[PDB]
Formats: structure tokens, sequence, C-alpha cells
DNA sequence: TTTCTTTCCCACAGTAAC
DNA sequence: GTTACTGTGGGAAAGAAA
């Protein structure tokens, strides 16, 4: 707790000259707080003094996850630049930093993670790749980068939904178009034999239906 | 007609005080025997549909205190098979708080591997309630009495899950009785059916309650303990044995599957089993044995059927009175993570069926909310000041509750509870 | 701080705009959706009424 | 050939309406 | 008693996966 207060808000270094102590409520370590409150200097010091950058807190998040969630560019650079750091870390629900990067509309961390060799076709416990999340959220730029760096465009999640399908359900016209551009298979049914066109017609997403029907065919 | 009303601060306070939520709820099997030709193999157990919650009554009263027949304020309801071109069957909910769907079945005309039950539901005066669906159900062309490996699960009971148990007298659909529970003891009603926790135990297990369960799928030969998911009363230790041709085997390692006839041996009393005597549940011994030292013949009445069970559950509240639309689709909030801290705290919510028209409320405070997608939503933790006059920082832990609220006033309760804490 | 803050203003505005788009996509379609549901509710309610008369 | 899985068939034994 | 019918469960037939 004493080391944690300096990092979370000379102090970090002097106490060190405890460390991996987890809190009772959240279960985060000093590194986690440094990441969350986005205190860059503190995270560097904690790492310097050989800290474990992969301790999971009560929900499975490591400091890197905390880093993306809090959009802390500095702590994030520091953790990815760190070798020990697991980039394909996993929360209890299977969520990965590459995925939070897709979801929270954070500038560039998704590509930095990709460039620093994170697995792109990794998936959450529901079996959703970042490309799937990218479609749900209609994050076109992330969708392009995931695709250029070899994502599986026709990947199916536990419910047999492809990324094109989630875009069809939410009506992500721009991402839906990009997936089509890349020849995404528009004929892959979900677990209840439903075409993305079908999910789209139901939600009255007329443009996505227009695209499924006439865009980049044969 | 009265324009949609934004839930007000005061209305929220009232709700937090009273809290008379209305909640639908659907219990059912995870599997279903597909019916061929013009047959009809009804879903067993029969999908029950309880209507829990003090709110349903408050709604009944409110409707009448506005000129409604006993017949105008009666929740109605039909059950069906997802998107199938058939006919939804009606459930009679008069006076009853629940109702089973005794004659549901899936033809082979339907090619889907899965489907989920659709339960349409409105009030007598055609006022609309919503459409709630069951968790997915898998279609099987016939149970597999053959061998079952541990790669194609979803078909193997697993310590922790729930299951229903029913006995079928001489092949007559009208006999079927399910292990149930009422008045503290185990019945065998051919009316209701209970879901049971089927915990796996290591042979070196103790006596009664306060025992420890261990993960793992269930194969015959293990010591399992069945508990009533509702009442709590449970059956003393047992050993599920694969059966066939009236013989309760002892030498069987095979993993228990879906819709598998099996007998339940007791706590090494001797060789006594658990049976149904066309009435209630009473002891037994299974005299026959001289066939082999590992193939104890048993009397027809304890060869139950094991089937795994799930439960879909939705709950809402009319926080601003009647609404033009249905309360369906209901928001389930599975995970609630904090994002950052202090001056910027935000909250990522993940769950199902979210929609652009919800704001999340922290106690009686409405917080800005950004819709990401059906399963993800973000919102902004409101300054601690909004809960403690002076406070420019969190002087002490203040735990308010989190809750989703549609734009027309429906309020969907969660269970989660954001707690403000001092920034270390 | 202005550079980082500027990145922050930029992120929320993006979330905010995305939300605004989805809500409007959703609301614009509400009438079409609500009228289609009521049409079905009517059919059952009509049937619920006749089922009562048969008794 | 094997080994299953999915479709067919058909006869117990209850119901229902005479 | 007589008749016409209908879920079920068990086993044969048709395919489909080794």
């Amino acid at each position: 707790t004493p080391l944690m207060i300096a990092s979370c808000s000379a102090v970090i270094s002097d106490f060190i000259y405890s460390l991996h102590n987890q809190t009772d409520r959240t279960g985060e370590t000093a590194l986690h707080l440094a990441a969350r409150y986005s205190r860059s200097d503190a995270a560097k010091r904690l790492l310097e003094a050989s800290a474990d950058a992969n301790i999971q807190d009560n929900m499975g998040r490591t400091p890197l996850h905390a880093a993306v969630s809090a959009d802390a560019q500095g702590v994030f650079q520091i953790l990815i630049r760190n070798r020990a750091t697991d980039l394909d870390a996993r929360m209890h629900d299977g969520t990965t930093p590459l995925i939070l990067a897709a979801r929270l509309a954070v500038e560039g961390m998704l590509e930095d993670l990709i460039n620093s060799h994170a697995d792109v076709n990794a998936v959450d416990d529901l079996g959703k790749s970042a490309l799937h999340w990218a479609a749900a959220v209609n994050n076109v730029d992330a969708a392009v980068v995931l695709l250029k760096n070899g994502a599986n465009k026709d990947m199916q999640n536990n419910r047999e939904e492809t990324p094109l399908f989630l875009a069809a359900r939410e009506g992500s016209y721009e991402t839906a178009k990009v997936l089509l551009d890349h020849f995404a298979n528009r004929d892959i049914t979900d677990h209840m034999d439903r075409l993305p066109r079908d999910i789209a017609q139901e939600r009255m997403h007329h443009d996505i239906v227009r695209l499924l029907d006439e865009y980049n065919l044969v | 007609r009265p324009p949609p009303k934004r839930l007000t601060r005061e209305a929220m306070r009232n709700y937090l005080k009273e809290r008379g939520d209305q909640t639908v709820l659907i219990l059912h099997a995870k599997v279903a025997q597909k019916s061929y030709g013009n047959e009809k193999r009804f879903f067993c157990p029969p999908p029950c549909v309880y209507l829990m919650g003090s709110g349903w009554k408050k709604k009944k009263e409110q409707m009448e205190r506005d000129g409604c027949s006993e017949q105008e304020s009666q929740p109605c309801a039909f059950i069906g098979i997802g998107n199938s071109d058939q006919e939804m069957q009606q459930l009679n909910l008069e006076g009853k708080n629940y109702c089973t769907a005794k004659t549901l079945y899936i033809s082979d005309s339907d090619k889907r591997k899965h489907f989920m039950l659709s339960v349409k539901m409105f009030y007598g005066n055609s006022d609309d309630i919503g459409v709630f669906l069951s968790k997915r159900i898998k279609v099987i062309s016939k149970p597999s009495k053959k061998k079952q490996s541990l790669k194609n699960a979803d078909l193997c009971i697993a310590s922790g899950t729930k299951v229903a148990l029913f006995n079928r007298l001489r092949s007559q659909t009208v006999s079927t009785r399910y292990l149930h529970v009422e008045g503290g003891n185990f019945h065998a009603s051919s009316q209701q059916w209970g879901a049971f926790f089927i915990h796996l135990l290591d042979d070196d297990e103790s006596e009664g309650e306060e025992f420890t369960v261990r993960d793992g799928y269930i194969h015959y030969g293990q010591t399992v303990k069945l508990v009533c998911s509702v009442t709590g009363m449970a059956l003393p230790r047992l050993i599920i044995r694969k059966v066939d041709k009236q013989t309760a085997l002892l030498d069987a390692d095979d993993p228990v599957s879906q819709l598998h006839k099996c007998a339940f041996y007791l706590k090494d009393t001797e060789r006594m089993y658990l049976c149904l005597s066309q009435e209630r549940i009473i002891q037994f011994q299974a005299t026959p044995c001289p066939k082999e030292p590992n193939k104890e013949m048993i009397n027809d009445g304890a060869s139950w059927t094991i089937i795994s069970t799930d439960k879909a559950e939705y709950t809402f509240y009319e926080g601003m009175g009647p609404v033009l639309a249905p309360v369906t689709p209901v928001p389930v909030v599975e995970s609630l993570q904090l994002n950052g801290g202090g001056d910027v705290a935000m909250l990522e919510l993940t769950g199902q069926n979210f929609t652009p028209n919800l704001r999340v409320w922290f106690g009686d405070v409405e917080a800005e909310t950004m819709y990401r997608c059906g399963e993800s939503m973000l919102c902004v933790v409101p300054d601690i000041s909004a809960f403690r006059e002076g406070w420019r920082w969190v002087r002490q832990p203040v735990q308010v509750p989190v809750t989703l609220v549609r734009n027309d006033g429906i309020i969907y309760s969660t269970s989660l509870t954001f707690t403000y804490t001092p920034e270390p | 701080h202005s550079a980082v803050m500027e990145r922050l203003r930029r992120r929320i505005e993006l979330c905010r705009r995305h939300h605004s788009t989805c809500e409007a996509r959703y609301e614009a379609v509400s009438p079409e959706r609500l009228e289609l549901e009521r049409q079905h509710t009517f059919a059952l309610h009509q049937r619920c009424i006749q089922a009562k008369a048969k008794r």
C-alpha cells in the first residue's frame, strides 16, 4: 500500500531502493494502478525493479489491459516495449488487449499491438476475434489493419457468427463494406441457419441489405 | 396517446425504495428429439414459464384502478419455435403463476441444428408486454446409446450444471412423471418438474452437506449428489449407473450423456436404489442379481431419464407507467469493468441486447452513456459530488447501485453496484 | 497536457458521435418495427378471444 | 469392408367418442 | 365393447463418415 500510493497518485525508488502486493477489492498490483491512473513514471520504476507485468487482478486483467482500457499511451508504450509483457494476455472472460483496442476506439494502440506481433486471430471466451469486435463497433480503420495483417475474415464465433454478420446485425455500413471489399463470405449462416442478410432484413438495416445483395459479387 | 416520458429523478427514487420488478422466466431442456414424418415427440421436460415478482400484481392493480376487467388485465402468452412457419401454442396462465408447454415439438421439416423457444406475451387488452426467448436448444436425431468420447461435449452432463429426471411407464406419454419437490420432500409429479444441481464427488467423500464438489464431466460409477435448485433439499449421495434391458450395470465407465436412461444407487446402504412406484419416491433393493457379479437387474420404476437443463430469465419495471412499446428486448449486464480512474473514470459494460436508447443510472443519477454495440456499452462515472455535497474527492466509500434505464421509462434492474473509493 | 487532453477530447467525441448515429438509426426504424409487432400481437389476441368463446 | 447417425417403420397401450 | 387415433421406444434401412 505505501509503494502503491506513490505510484498510483523519488517516492517509488526510495521505498524500493513489498512490491507484488494485490489489493483486496480489485486485486490490482502497484503496476496495475500505475497503468490505470496512467502514471508513466511510476510504471517505469516498477518495471525497472524487476516487477511482474503479468499479474492478473480480480477480473483477469493485467496492467497492459488496464493500460488500454484507461487509454494511457505512456504506460502502454512502456508495457509493449517491455519484452516480458504478454501481449495476448487474457481476462477471465477471454478478452485480450488487442480486443479492448478494437472496442474502445483508442487511437493507434491496436496497430502498435499488431506491429509488436500480437496474435490477431486470438479470441475471447465467446469466440470473437478483434475483427469481430471491430465489426460490432463499426471501427473501420481497425478492421482494415486487422485484415491487412492477416485476420481471418470468415471466422465464426461460438454462435457461428462471422464478422460480416455482426456488422449486418448492427448495421455497420462502412465496416460491412470493407469486409465485402475483401471478399468476406456473405453466405455463412449463424447457429440458427441465419444469413447476415437475414439478420439485416430483420433489424431493418436496408443499406447493409443493399450491399449484401449487390456489392462486389461473383 | 401520452408521449414517451424520460424517467425522472423522483421516479427513480421511488423505484429504488419500492422495487417491484416484473420478471418473466423460462426453464427448459438443452436438447430436443426431432420428430419425423408426421410424428410428434413432445419436448420433455415441458418448457415452463414462471412469472415471478411482486411487480406483476402491482401491475394488475394499476391496470384495474384504470378500468380493466379481470379479463383485461390477465397476462396472456404463447410459446413457439423461433422462426418456424408453424403455429404458436397458448399457455393458460389463469390464476396460475406459471405454466408448462406440454405439447411442443420440432418437425424434421426444420433443418436448424439449434433454435430457441419464443414466448410472445401481452395483457388481455392487447397491451403489449414483449417477447422473451429461451437459451438455445440443440436438435438431435435420436439419443446416442452408443459410445460417447469427451471431444463432442455439450452433450455430457458436467458437475455443476442442472438436469431434469423423468420416468416413463410402459411407453405411455400420459404416465411421464418428473422428480420434483414440495413440502420439503421428493415427489414424482407428472405435473411439474424440478431442475437439479448434479455435483460430482471423489469416491473418498464424506457424509452430508458442507461437502466439496469437484469440476469434471460425469460418467457412470462416480458418486453424485442431486440438489433442488429452488428448495435446497437434496438426495443423499448416489452413484449413477448406466442401464439397459432392466439391468443396472456396475462395471461401466462410459460418461453419462443426454437423454440416457440410468439408475441411481444409494450411499452403500446395501444395493438399494431410487425408484418411482407410480406414486411417490420410496426405497428399493432390486432383488435379481444372478446374471453376473456386475449386472444387477432392476424393477421398472427406477430407470430414470437424465436431461440437462437451462433457464432464461428477464426482469423489468414500468417506472413511468404504461409504454407504447414492449419491454422486450431486455438488457442483461454480464460484466462491469472500471476504465481508468479519478477525473476520468469510465465504465465498460458488457452483456446482451443493449440498445442505443439506454442510459445507465448510478443510484438516482443518470450518467452519460455511449452505446458501443449490442454487447458493449460505455458510460461516464458521475462526480462523487453528485452524491455528497462537499466532497471534491472521495472522503469515504459510497456505494450506489448501477441500473439500466430505457428512454421511455422502463427500468431494467441489474444487481451490480458501483462503489466510489478513495484514489490512492 | 493539452496534447494528451486533445487526444482525450477526440476519443469521447468519436464515441459520442457513434452513439448518436446508432440511436438515430434505431429510432428512425422504431415505427416500422413497432407496427409490425402489434400486427402479430393483434393476431394472437384475436385468437385468444375466440379460444375463450369456444369454451 | 467398419462405425455411426439420421430416417423409417410399426406395434404396445392409453384416450376419446360412441 | 368397438373403432379410429396417437406418443413412444425399439429395431431395421439408408446414408455418411472412416
